[PDB]
C-alpha cells in the first residue's frame, strides 16, 4: 500500500526542506512568471 | 408467447452483491445498510455498538430532528456516554466473515 | 449460446493482486500499451503543434 | 467631464441625469448605513468575555432580518421604477440623430432634411491643441440644439460598441443589424464627453464622444455648412 | 386521454409485445406506405442570390472549401448558383 | 489546537533564507522582462 | 507507485490534494496577469503599447481565477477532501471518474495558454462576445481554443457535479437525513445543482458560436438573420449562476470557521441557513438580463430583472445575521482563519450592497461598463472567494497535512492582505462613478490619482501572496505535527486525525434512528 | 400639403429600444406605395410620408444595402 | 476488510486516458478547422474510442464478474444517470432557445418572416412523420424488451431488443438520406443553422442510443444480465427515451411549427 501520514500524503516529498524550498520556488515561481513571458513572447512577435 | 433462459441474482450474483443478498435474506445487517434502532440508552440497557475492532465512530442525535450530530469514538471496555446527553453506548467488538 | 458468466467471475475474482483493467489477461496489457502511447505521443505532437502555431509564417 | 480626484457622478447636464442623482444619493444612504451596522455588529460581538454557548432559538429575529430588508428594499425600488418609467414616457423629439459605432471611431447621420453625415475620430495625442484633453478629443463634434428633445439611434456596422455620455446619463449599446433608441435633452449649452462603452477590440480606449450643445439658430447653419 | 383499446389489469411483457406488432410496427408500416409514395423528386427553384443564404464567412474544412458536408449538386446551389 | 515542537525547527536565519528565495523566484523573472520591455516593443 | 497513486488515483483525499496544488499554481498566474493590469493603468499613457495584448492579458486573467483558481480550489480541493469526511462515507459515488474531472483541467488550462500564444490572443473580455468573438474581427485559431479550454473545463465541472450530488444524497450515514448534514455539506451540493444546469447552456452557446466561426452558420451573424444578443442571454443564464457558483461553498466554509472560532458546537438558525442558500441558488437562475441592462431591453423586462435581482438580497441577508449571531455569547478564537472569515463577512456586505447599487436598471446606464462594476465584483467575488478560500485554507491545512502553520506568520499575512485588497479597490468606485469605462488600456487624466493608486494597492497584495508560499514552505520545514483538536464531536472531518488515513470510515459510523 | 415634417414622430406599433423594425416597416411600405402609384398611374407624393419617416430612421448603409438588392433581385421582402 | 457496502475501485489509467483523448479532439478539431491537418483528430477520436471501451468493460468486470454493485452502488449508479440527462436535457434547451429567438423575431435580412424568403422547408408529413412513428415504436419495443427481461424471458428479450435497435438504424438510414435531399443546408442562414445544429446532435445522441442498447444486446447475449440486476440496460432505456422525448420536441417546434 502507499506511504501514510504527515509528508508522505502529498507527490512532492518534504524529507529536505532545502531541496523543498527548491521545488516550490520552481513550481510557483513557473506560475508567477509564464504571463510575462507570454506578454513577451507577442511583443516579439510584432 | 413465453420462455426462461435468463439467469436470476440467486443463481449468478457473486462477491459483496451475493453476501448482502445472502446475509440480508438471514436478517442481517453485516454491511450497515440499515440504521440501528435505540435501546432506552441507560447504564443498564445501553445502546449495543456492533464493531470488527476495538473502536468505533458514534455519531448521537441526541433528540429527534437535530441537526447537529454528536460524534465520538466509542472504545472496547466500559460504556461511555454521548458528550451532550448522557446517552449510553457500548461496544461489542469483532467477526463479520467466518 | 452458453451461459460462461460464473468462468469469468472465477477470473475476475482470482487473487493475483492484480488491478481490474489487466485482470482479463495479456491483452489487457498490449490493449493498454497502445492506448497510453497513442495518448502520449499524440500529447507530445500536440505540443509541437503548439510551439508551431505560436509563431507567424509571415 | 471628470476632474481630477473626482469621487462622485459627473455633474447633472440633463433632468434624468440630476433625477439620477438624488436617487443615488438615497440608496447610498441605506448602503452606508447597512455595512457601518454590520461593521458594528461584528465589533459588538467581538468585544466581550460574556458568553453564551448553549444552543439559541431562530424563529423570532429571524422575522425581524427579513422583513427589514424587505422594507428596506421597497424603499429603494419605489424610486427606482418611478425613474425607470419617467425615462420611458413618450416625448415626441424635435430631432433625430443617428450614430453608426465602426472599428475605432463613430459615424453620425443627420438625415431628417437634408442627408448630413460625418465621421468622428479621436484626436492623437500629438496633434492636441494646448489646453485639450488627452483622449476625450474628436475632430468632427456632434453639434446638437441645446434644450430640445433629440432621440439617438444607435447601431454599429461592425462588432459591438456603446455609445455614452456621462453627463446626460446615457449608454445605448451598438449592435449590427439592430437600431436602439434612446433620447437626449440638453438643460444648458456647452461640451459634454464619453466614451466607447463596450469592448470592441485594440483601439476600445481610443473612440470618445464629444457633443457640442448649442442655441437652435446656430445648429442650423452649422448643419447647413455641413453639407 | 387512455387511447380507445383496454387492458391496464396488468401490464406485462405479452401486453408490450401485442402493442409493438399490434400497435406499433404497423404505424411504422403505414407512414412507410406514405412517405414512400409523396416522395418523387420536387422541381428545384430558380437560383437567386440571396444574401442571407448560401453564406460563407470562412471556406469549410474539406473539399474546395465552397461545398457543404453533405452538398447535393442537384437540389444545392453554390453561392454563384447550381452546379454543372 | 496542540502539537508537539518542530521536528526540524526552522531558525530565523532560516527563515530569512527562505523568505528571500520566496521573494526573488517571483521578483526576478518578472523584473527582468518588465525591464526589458522597451527592446521588445520595436525589436 | 507515485504514477498509480498521483496518475490513477480512486482516493477522495488524493484528488482533492491535486486540485489545491492546481489551484495554487493557477493563482500565481491569475495573480501575475492582474499585476500586468495593474502596471499598464498604474500611470497615465502606455506601457505594453499594444492594446490588444492589454485585452489578452485582462481576459485571460478573469478565465485564470474563475475557472482554474476558485472552482477547482473550493469544489474539487475542499469538496473532495471534505464532504466524504464530514458525511462518513468512504469516498465519493464515482472515485474513477473523479479522477477524470480533475485530469482534464490541466488540458483545459493548456487550451487556454495555447490560445494566448498563437496569432495575437483572444482580446474578448471572458464574456467572449461576438461579433468581436466572430471569424472576422478575431480570425485565426485563438477564440477556437478558449472556447475548447471552456468545453474541457465544462465537462470537468458538470462531471463533478453528477458525483457530488450523487455522493451527498445516496452516501450519508442510514440514519442521518439531509437536515443532518454540516452546511458546507449543503452549500456544495446546491453548487452542483447550479453548475449541472446552467453549465449546459453555456456549452451551446459557445458551440454556437463555434460553428458561427468555423461551420458557416449565422446564430449570432445578422446577416443569416441571427443576433448577437442572442448570445448574451445564453452566456449570461450560465452567468449569472456561476458567481453564485464561485461564492456558495464558501458561504458553506464561512459558517464552519465562524462556528468553530466561536466555540460553538453549531451555527445559529441551521435552517435558515438551508433554506438561504437554495433561495439564493433558485433566485440565481431568474436574474440574469441585469447584465444586459443597455443592450436595448423593454422597459417593462427591465422593472423585473430590477425587482428579481433585489430580492436575492432577503435570503443572502438571513446568512449575514446569522453568521453575527453564531459569534454572539461565543468564546472568541482570534486565530488566523477567523480572521478571514470576519474580514470575509464584512467586504462580501460591501460588494452585495454595491449589487443592490447596480440592480437598478435605471443607474445601471450609467454604471454599466465602467469601473464601479470591476469594483463590485472585486469585492464580492474576488475578496469574498479568495478570502473564504485563505479562511479555509489556514483552518483545513493541518488536517491535510498534519502540521500547523505559525499563526503569526498568518496573521501578518491577513494583514498586508487587507490593506492591499482595499487599496486596490476601493478607489475604483470613484473611478466608476465618475464614468471611467472597464477593459481600457489608459485613461483621460482626470482618472489618474485613483489609478495610481489601485496600482500601488495591487503591489501590497503580491507581498502577500509571496510572504504565503513562505508560510507554507515553513510548514512543511519546520514539521511541527499535530497532537490535539478542539470540538471534534462537531466537526467530524478532523476525528480520524491529521491527516487521516488514506482509507477513512472502512467501518462506518454508527448512527442511532431511535 | 398635410406635412411641415420635423421628425418621425412617436409611432404605437414600435414603442420599444429597438427600432429596427419601424425603419424597415417604413422602407417597405414608401416602396410598396411607390410601385402600386408609378403601377397603376398615379402620383408617388403621396408616398412622401413613408419616404421622409423611413429617411429619418434609417441608418444609409442599411437603405444603401436594401436598394442595391432591390435592383439586383435578392432583397427578402415582399413589395 | 471494510464494512460497508459501497465500491473502492482499483487505481485506474482510463480517467488520464480520457482526459488526454479529450485534448487531442479539441487540438485536433483546431488544427483541421484552422492548419487543415486530421492527424491530431484522428488520434484524439481512436484513444477516446479505446478509453470508453477499456472504462466500460472494466465496470462490466467490477458488477457482473467481481459482485461490487451491491444495492447501495446500483441507487448511485441511478441518481448518476438521472443526472446526467438532466444535463443533455439542458444543453439541447440552448438550442431550442436559438431557435425560438430567430424564427418569434424574424430580422430583416430573412425577409422579416419565418421560414425565411428562399426557404423551402420539407413536408412534416413525409419523413419527418415516418421517422416519428419509428422512434415512439422503439420506445414500445424497449419496453416490450424490459418487461421480458425482468420475466426471465431471454428469446423475447432479444428479440424486442434487436426490434428496438433495427428501428433506431432506420431513424438514423432515414435522416442521413433527409440531410442529403434537403435543399437547404447548414450555411443557409438562421434557418440551416437551427435545424442542422439541433437535429445533428440529436442525431448524434440517436447513434451514441442506439450503440448502447447494441452494447446490452451483447452483454444479454452472454447472460449478463438477471431477471432482478441489469442496470445497463436501464441506463440504455432511460436514454432512449430522453432522445426519442428530445425528437418529438423537434419535430413539433422546427419541421412542424417552424414550416
Ligand atoms: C508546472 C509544474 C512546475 C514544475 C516544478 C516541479 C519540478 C519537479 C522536479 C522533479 C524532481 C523529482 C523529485 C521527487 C519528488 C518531489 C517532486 C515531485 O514529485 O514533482 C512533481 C509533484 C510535486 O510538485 C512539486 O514539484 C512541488 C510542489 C510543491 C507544492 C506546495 C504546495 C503548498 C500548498 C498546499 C497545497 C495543498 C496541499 C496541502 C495539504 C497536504 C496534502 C494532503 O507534482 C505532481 O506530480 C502532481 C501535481 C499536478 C498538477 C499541479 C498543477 C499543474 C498545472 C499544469 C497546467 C499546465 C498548463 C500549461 C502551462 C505550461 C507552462 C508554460
Ligand atoms: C484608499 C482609498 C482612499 C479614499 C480617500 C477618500 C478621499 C476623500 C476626499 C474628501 C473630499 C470630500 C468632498 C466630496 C463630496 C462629494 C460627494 C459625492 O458626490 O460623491 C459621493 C461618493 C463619494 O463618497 C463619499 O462621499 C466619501 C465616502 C468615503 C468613504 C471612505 C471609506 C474609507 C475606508 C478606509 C479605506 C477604504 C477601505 C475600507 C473598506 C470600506 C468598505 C467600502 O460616494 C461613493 O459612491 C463612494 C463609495 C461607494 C461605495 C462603498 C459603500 C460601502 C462603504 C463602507 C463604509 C465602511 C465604513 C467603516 C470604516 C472602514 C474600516 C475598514
Ligand atoms: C461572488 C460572486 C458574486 C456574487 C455573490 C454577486 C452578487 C450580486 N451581484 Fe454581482 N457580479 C459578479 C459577481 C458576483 N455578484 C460579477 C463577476 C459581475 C460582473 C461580470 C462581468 O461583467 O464580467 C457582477 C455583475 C453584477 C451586475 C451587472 C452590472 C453591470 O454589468 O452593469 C449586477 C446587476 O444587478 C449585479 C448584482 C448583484 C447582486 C444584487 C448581488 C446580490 O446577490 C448581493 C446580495 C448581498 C447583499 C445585499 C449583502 C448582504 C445582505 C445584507 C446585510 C442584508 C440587508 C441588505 C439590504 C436590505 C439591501 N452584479
Ligand atoms: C475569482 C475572480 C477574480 C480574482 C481573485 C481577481 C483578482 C484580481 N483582479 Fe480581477 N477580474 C476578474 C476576476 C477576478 N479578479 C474578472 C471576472 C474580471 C473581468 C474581465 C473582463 O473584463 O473580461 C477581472 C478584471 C479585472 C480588472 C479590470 C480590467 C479592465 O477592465 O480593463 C482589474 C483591474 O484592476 C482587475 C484586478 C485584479 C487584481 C489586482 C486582483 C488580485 O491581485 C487581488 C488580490 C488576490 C489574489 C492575489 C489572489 C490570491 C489567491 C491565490 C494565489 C490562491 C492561493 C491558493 C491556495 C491557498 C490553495 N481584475
Ligand atoms: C424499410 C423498413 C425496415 C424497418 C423495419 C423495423 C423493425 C422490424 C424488424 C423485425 C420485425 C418482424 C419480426 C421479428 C423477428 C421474429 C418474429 C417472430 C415471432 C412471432 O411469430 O410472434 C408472433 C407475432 O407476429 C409477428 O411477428 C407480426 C409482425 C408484423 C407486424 C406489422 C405488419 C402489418 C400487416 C398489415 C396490417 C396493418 C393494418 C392496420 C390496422 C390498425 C392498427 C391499430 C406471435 O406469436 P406466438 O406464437 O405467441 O410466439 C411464440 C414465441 N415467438
Ligand atoms: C446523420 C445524422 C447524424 C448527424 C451527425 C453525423 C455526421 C456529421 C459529423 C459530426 C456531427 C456531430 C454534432 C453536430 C455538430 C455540427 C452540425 C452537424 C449536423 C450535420 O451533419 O449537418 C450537416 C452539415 O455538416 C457539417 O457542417 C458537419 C461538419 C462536420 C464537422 C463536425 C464539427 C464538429 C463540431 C463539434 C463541436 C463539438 C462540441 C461538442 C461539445 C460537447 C459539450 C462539451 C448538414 O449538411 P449540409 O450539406 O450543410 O446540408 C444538407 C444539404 N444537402
Ligand atoms: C437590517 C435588520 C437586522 C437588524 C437587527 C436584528 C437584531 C435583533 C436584536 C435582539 C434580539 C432579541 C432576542 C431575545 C432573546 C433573549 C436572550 C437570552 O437571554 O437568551 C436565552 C433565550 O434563548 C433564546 O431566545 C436564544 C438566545 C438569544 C436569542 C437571539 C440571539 C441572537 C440575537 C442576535 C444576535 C446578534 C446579531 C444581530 C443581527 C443584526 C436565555 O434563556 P432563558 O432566560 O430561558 O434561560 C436562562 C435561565 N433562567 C431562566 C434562570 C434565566
Ligand atoms: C470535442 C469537444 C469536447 C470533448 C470533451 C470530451 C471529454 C471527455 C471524453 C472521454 C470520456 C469518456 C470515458 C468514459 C467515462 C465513463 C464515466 C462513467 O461511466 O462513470 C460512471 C459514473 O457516472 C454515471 O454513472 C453516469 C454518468 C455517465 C457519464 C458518461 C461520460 C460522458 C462524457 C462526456 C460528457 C459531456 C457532458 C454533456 C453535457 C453537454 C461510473 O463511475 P466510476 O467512478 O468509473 O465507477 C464506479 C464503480 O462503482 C463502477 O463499477
Ligand atoms: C418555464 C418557467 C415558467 C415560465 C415563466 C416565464 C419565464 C420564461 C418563459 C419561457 C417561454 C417564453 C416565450 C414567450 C415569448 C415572448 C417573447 C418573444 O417574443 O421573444 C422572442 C424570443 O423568445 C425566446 O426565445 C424565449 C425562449 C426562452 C427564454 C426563457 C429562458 C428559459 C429557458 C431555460 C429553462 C430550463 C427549464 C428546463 C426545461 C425542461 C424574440 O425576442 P423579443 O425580445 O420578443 O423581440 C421583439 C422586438 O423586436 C421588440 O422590441
Ligand atoms: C460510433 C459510436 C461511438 C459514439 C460515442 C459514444 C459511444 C457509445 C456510448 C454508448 C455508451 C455505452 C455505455 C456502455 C456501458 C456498459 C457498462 C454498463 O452498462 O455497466 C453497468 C452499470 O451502468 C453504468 O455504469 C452506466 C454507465 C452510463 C454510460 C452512458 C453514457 C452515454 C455516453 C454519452 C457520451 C457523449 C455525450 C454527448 C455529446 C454532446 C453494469 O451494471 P449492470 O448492467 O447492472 O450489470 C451487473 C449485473 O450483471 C449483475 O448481475
Ligand atoms: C509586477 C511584478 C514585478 C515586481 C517588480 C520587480 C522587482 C524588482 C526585480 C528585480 O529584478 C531585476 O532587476 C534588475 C535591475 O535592478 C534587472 O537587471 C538588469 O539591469 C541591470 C543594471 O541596471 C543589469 O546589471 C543586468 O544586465 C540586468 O538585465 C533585471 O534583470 C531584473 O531581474
Ligand atoms: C419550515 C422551514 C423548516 C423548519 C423545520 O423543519 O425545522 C423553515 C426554515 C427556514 C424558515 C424561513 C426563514 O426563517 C426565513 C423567513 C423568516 C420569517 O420569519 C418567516 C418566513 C421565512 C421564509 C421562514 C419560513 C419557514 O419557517 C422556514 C422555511
Ligand atoms: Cu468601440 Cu469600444
Ligand atoms: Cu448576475
Ligand atoms: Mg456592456
Ligand atoms: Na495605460
Ligand atoms: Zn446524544
Amino acid at each position: 500500500h502507499y506511504e501514510e501520514g504527515p509528508g508522505k500524503n502529498i507527490p512532492f516529498s518534504v524529507e529536505n526542506k532545502w531541496r523543498l524550498l527548491a521545488m516550490m520556488t520552481l513550481f510557483f515561481g513557473s506560475g508567477f512568471a509564464a504571463p510575462f513571458f507570454i506578454v513577451r513572447h507577442q511583443l516579439l512577435k510584432k | 408467447a413465453s420462455g426462461g433462459g435468463v439467469p436470476t441474482d440467486e443463481e449468478q450474483a457473486t462477491g459483496l452483491e451475493r453476501e448482502v443478498m445472502l446475509a440480508a435474506r438471514k436478517g442481517q445487517d453485516p454491511y450497515n445498510i440499515l440504521a440501528p434502532k435505540a435501546t432506552s440508552g441507560t447504564k443498564e440497557d445501553p445502546n449495543l455498538v456492533p464493531s470488527i475492532t476495538n473502536k468505533r465512530i458514534v455519531g448521537c442525535i441526541c433528540e429527534e430532528d437535530n441537526s447537529t450530530v454528536i460524534w465520538f469514538w466509542l472504545h472496547k471496555g466500559e460504556a461511555q456516554r454521548c458528550p451532550s446527553c448522557g446517552t449510553h453506548y457500548k461496544l461489542v467488538p469483532h467477526q463479520l466473515a467466518h | 449460446f452458453e451461459n460462461r458468466v460464473a468462468e469469468k467471475q472465477k477470473l475476475f475474482q482470482e487473487d493475483n493482486g492484480l488491478p481490474v483493467h489487466l485482470k482479463g489477461g495479456a491483452t489487457d496489457n498490449i490493449l493498454y500499451r497502445v492506448t497510453m502511447t497513442l495518448c502520449l505521443g499524440g500529447t507530445l505532437y500536440s505540443l509541437y503543434c503548439l510551439g508551431w502555431a505560436s509563431f507567424p509564417h509571415k | 467631464m471628470a476632474y481630477p480626484m473626482q469621487l462622485g457622478f459627473q455633474d447633472a447636464t440633463s433632468p434624468i441625469m440630476e433625477e439620477l442623482l438624488h436617487f443615488h444619493d438615497h440608496t447610498l444612504m441605506i448602503v452606508f448605513l447597512i455595512s457601518s451596522l454590520v461593521l458594528y455588529i461584528i465589533s459588538l460581538m467581538l468585544t466581550t468575555k460574556l458568553t453564551h454557548t448553549s444552543t439559541m432559538d431562530a424563529q423570532e429575529v429571524e422575522t425581524i432580518w427579513t422583513i427589514l430588508p424587505a422594507i428596506i428594499l421597497i424603499l429603494i425600488a419605489l424610486p427606482s421604477l418611478r425613474i425607470l418609467y419617467m425615462m420611458d414616457e413618450i416625448n415626441n423629439p424635435s430631432l433625430t440623430v443617428k450614430t453608426m459605432g465602426h472599428q475605432w471611431y463613430w459615424s453620425y447621420e443627420y438625415t431628417d432634411y437634408e442627408d448630413l453625415s460625418f465621421d468622428s475620430y479621436m484626436i492623437p495625442t500629438s496633434e492636441l491643441k494646448p489646453g485639450e484633453l488627452r483622449l476625450l478629443e474628436v475632430d468632427n463634434r456632434v453639434v446638437l440644439p441645446m434644450e430640445m428633445t433629440i432621440r439617438m439611434l444607435v447601431s454599429s456596422e461592425d462588432v459591438l460598441h456603446s455609445w455614452a455620455v456621462p453627463s446626460l446619463g446615457l449608454k445605448t449599446d451598438a449592435i449590427p443589424g439592430r437600431l436602439n433608441q434612446t433620447t437626449l435633452m440638453s438643460s444648458r449649452p456647452g461640451l459634454y464627453y464619453g466614451q466607447c462603452s463596450e469592448i470592441c477590440g485594440s483601439n476600445h480606449s481610443f473612440m470618445p464622444i464629444v457633443l457640442e450643445l448649442v442655441p437652435l439658430k446656430y445648429f442650423e447653419k452649422w448643419s447647413a455648412s455641413m453639407l | 386521454a387512455s387511447a380507445a383499446k383496454g387492458d391496464h389489469g396488468g401490464t406485462g411483457a405479452r401486453t408490450w409485445r401485442f402493442l409493438t406488432f399490434g400497435l406499433a410496427l404497423p404505424s411504422v408500416a403505414l407512414c412507410t406506405l406514405n412517405s414512400w409514395l409523396h416522395s418523387g423528386h420536387r422541381e428545384r427553384p430558380a437560383f437567386i442570390p440571396y444574401h442571407h443564404l448560401r453564406i460563407r464567412t470562412k471556406p469549410f474544412s474539406w473539399g474546395d472549401g465552397n461545398h457543404t458536408f453533405f452538398h447535393n449538386p442537384r437540389v444545392n446551389p453554390l453561392p454563384t448558383g447550381y452546379e454543372k | 489546537i496542540t502539537a508537539k515542537p518542530a521536528k526540524t525547527p526552522t531558525s530565523p536565519k532560516e527563515q530569512a533564507i527562505g523568505l528571500s528565495v520566496t521573494f526573488l523566484s517571483f521578483l526576478l523573472p518578472a523584473g527582468w522582462v518588465l525591464y526589458h520591455l522597451d527592446n521588445y516593443k520595436k525589436s | 507507485m507515485f504514477i498509480n497513486r498521483w496518475l490513477f488515483s480512486t482516493n477522495h483525499k488524493d484528488i482533492g490534494t491535486l486540485y489545491l496544488l492546481f489551484g495554487a499554481w493557477a493563482g500565481m498566474v491569475g495573480t501575475a496577469l492582474s499585476l500586468l493590469i495593474r502596471a499598464e493603468l498604474g500611470q497615465p499613457g502606455t506601457l505594453l503599447g499594444d492594446d490588444q495584448i492589454y485585452n489578452v492579458v485582462v481576459t485571460a486573467h478573469a478565465f485564470v481565477m474563475i475557472f482554474f483558481m476558485v472552482m477547482p480550489i473550493m469544489i474539487g480541493g475542499f469538496g473532495n477532501w471534505l464532504v466524504p469526511l464530514m458525511i462518513g462515507a468512504p469516498d465519493m459515488a464515482f472515485p474513477r471518474m473523479n479522477n477524470m474531472s480533475f485530469w482534464l483541467l490541466p488540458p483545459s488550462f493548456l487550451l487556454l495558454l495555447a490560445s494566448s500564444m498563437v496569432e495575437a490572443g483572444a482580446g474578448t473580455g471572458w464574456t467572449v462576445y461576438p461579433p468581436l468573438a466572430g471569424n472576422l474581427a478575431h480570425a485565426g485559431a485563438s477564440v477556437d481554443l478558449t472556447i475548447f479550454s471552456l468545453h474541457l473545463a465544462g465537462v470537468s465541472s458538470i462531471l463533478g457535479a453528477i458525483n457530488f450530488i450523487t455522493t451527498i444524497i445516496n452516501m450519508k450515514p442510514p440514519a442521518m437525513s439531509q437536515y443532518q448534514t454540516p452546511l458546507f455539506v449543503w452549500s456544495v451540493m446546491i453548487t452542483a445543482v447550479l453548475l449541472l444546469l446552467s453549465l449546459p447552456v453555456l456549452a451551446a452557446g459557445i458551440t454556437m458560436l463555434l460553428t458561427d466561426r468555423n461551420l458557416n452558420t449565422t446564430f449570432f451573424d445578422p446577416a443569416g438573420g441571427g443576433d448577437p444578443i442572442l448570445y448574451q442571454h445564453l452566456f449570461w443564464f450560465f452567468g449569472h449562476p456561476e458567481v453564485y457558483i464561485l461564492i456558495l461553498p464558501g458561504f458553506g466554509m464561512i459558517s464552519h470557521i465562524v462556528t468553530y472560532y466561536s466555540g460553538k458546537k453549531e451555527p445559529f438558525g441551521y435552517m435558515g441557513m438551508v433554506w438561504a442558500m437554495m433561495s439564493i441558488g433558485f433566485l440565481g437562475f431568474i436574474v440574469w438580463a441585469h447584465h444586459m441592462f443597455t443592450v436595448g431591453m423593454d422597459v417593462d423586462t427591465r422593472a423585473y430583472f430590477t425587482s428579481a435581482t433585489m430580492i436575492i438580497a432577503i435570503p443572502t441577508g438571513v446568512k449575514v445575521f446569522s453568521w453575527l449571531a453564531t459569534l454572539h455569547g461565543g468564546n472568541i478564537k482570534w486565530s488566523p482563519a477567523m480572521m478571514w472569515a470576519l474580514g470575509f463577512i464584512f467586504l462580501f456586505t460591501v460588494g452585495g450592497l454595491t449589487g443592490i447599487v447596480l440592480a437598478n436598471s435605471s443607474l445601471d446606464i450609467v454604471l454599466h461598463d465602467t469601473y464601479y462594476v470591476v469594483a463590485h465584483f472585486h469585492y464580492v467575488l474576488s475578496m469574498g472567494a479568495v478570502f473564504a478560500i485563505m479562511g479555509g485554507f489556514v483552518h483545513w491545512f493541518p488536517l491535510f497535512s498534519g502540521y500547523t502553520l505559525n499563526d503569526t506568520w498568518a496573521k501578518i499575512h491577513f494583514a498586508i492582505m487587507f490593506v492591499g485588497v482595499n487599496m486596490t479597490f476601493f478607489p475604483q468606485h470613484f473611478l466608476g462613478l465618475s464614468g471611467m469605462p472597464r477593459r481600457y488600456s489608459d485613461y483621460p487624466d482626470a482618472y489618474t490619482m485613483w489609478n495610481t493608486i489601485s496600482s500601488m494597492g495591487s503591489f501590497i497584495s503580491l507581498t502577500a501572496v509571496m510572504l504565503m508560499v513562505f508560510i507554507i514552505w515553513e510548514a512543511f520545514a519546520s514539521k511541527r505535527e499535530v497532537l490535539t483538536v478542539d470540538l471534534t464531536t462537531t466537526n467530524l472531518e478532523w476525528l480520524n486525525g491529521c491527516p487521516p488515513p488514506y482509507h477513512t470510515f472502512e467501518e462506518p459510523t454508527y448512527v442511532n434512528l431511535k | 400639403k398635410i406635412k411641415n415634417y420635423q421628425t418621425a414622430p412617436f409611432d404605437s406599433r414600435f414603442p420599444n429600444q429597438n427600432q429596427t423594425r419601424n425603419c424597415w416597416q417604413n422602407y417597405l411600405d414608401f416602396h410598396r406605395c411607390e410601385k402600386a402609384m408609378t403601377a397603376k398611374g398615379g402620383d408617388v407624393s403621396v408616398c412622401e410620408w413613408y419616404r421622409r419617416v423611413y429617411k429619418s430612421l434609417c441608418p444609409i448603409s442599411w437603405v444603401s444595402t436594401w436598394d442595391d438588392r432591390r435592383a439586383e433581385g435578392t432583397f427578402p421582402g415582399k413589395i | 476488510h471494510q464494512t460497508h457496502a459501497y465500491h473502492m475501485v482499483n487505481p485506474s489509467p482510463w480517467p488520464l486516458t480520457g482526459a488526454l483523448s479529450a485534448l487531442l479532439m479539441t487540438s485536433g478539431l483546431t488544427m483541421w478547422f484552422h492548419f487543415n491537418s486530421m492527424t491530431l483528430l484522428m488520434i484524439g477520436l481512436t484513444t477516446n474510442m479505446l478509453t470508453m471501451y477499456q472504462w466500460w468493460r472494466d465496470v462490466i468486470r467490477e458488477s457482473t464478474f467481481q459482485g461490487h454493485h451491491t444495492p447501495a452502488v446500483q441507487k448511485g449508479l441511478r441518481y448518476g444517470m438521472i443526472l446526467f440527462i438532466i444535463s443533455e436535457v439542458l444543453f439541447f434547451t440552448g438550442f431550442f432557445w436559438a431557435f425560438y429567438h430567430s424564427s418569434l423575431a424574424p430580422t430583416p435580412e430573412l425577409g422579416g418572416c419565418w421560414p425565411p424568403t428562399g426557404i423551402h422547408p420539407l413536408n412534416p408529413l413525409e419523413v419527418p412523420l415516418l421517422n416519428t412513428s419509428v422512434l415512439l415504436a422503439s420506445g414500445v419495443s424497449i419496453t416490450w424488451a424490459h418487461h421480458s427481461l425482468m420475466e426471465g424471458d431471454r428469446k423475447h428479450m432479444l428479440q424486442a431488443l434487436f426490434i428496438t435497435i433495427t428501428l433506431g438504424v432506420y431513424f438514423t438510414l432515414l435522416q442521413a438520406s433527409e440531410y442529403y435531399e434537403a435543399p437547404f443546408t447548414i450555411s443557409d442562414g438562421v434557418y440551416g443553422s437551427t435545424f442542422f445544429v439541433a437535429t445533428g446532435f440529436h442525431g448524434l445522441h440517436v447513434i451514441i442510443g442506439s450503440t448502447f442498447l447494441i452494447v446490452c444486446f451483447f452483454r444479454q447475449l452472454k447472460f449478463h444480465f438477471t431477471s432482478n440486476h441489469h442496470f445497463g440496460f436501464e441506463a440504455a432505456a432511460w436514454y432512449w427515451h430522453f432522445v426519442d422525448v428530445v425528437w418529438l420536441f423537434l419535430y413539433v417546434s422546427i419541421y412542424w411549427w417552424g414550416s
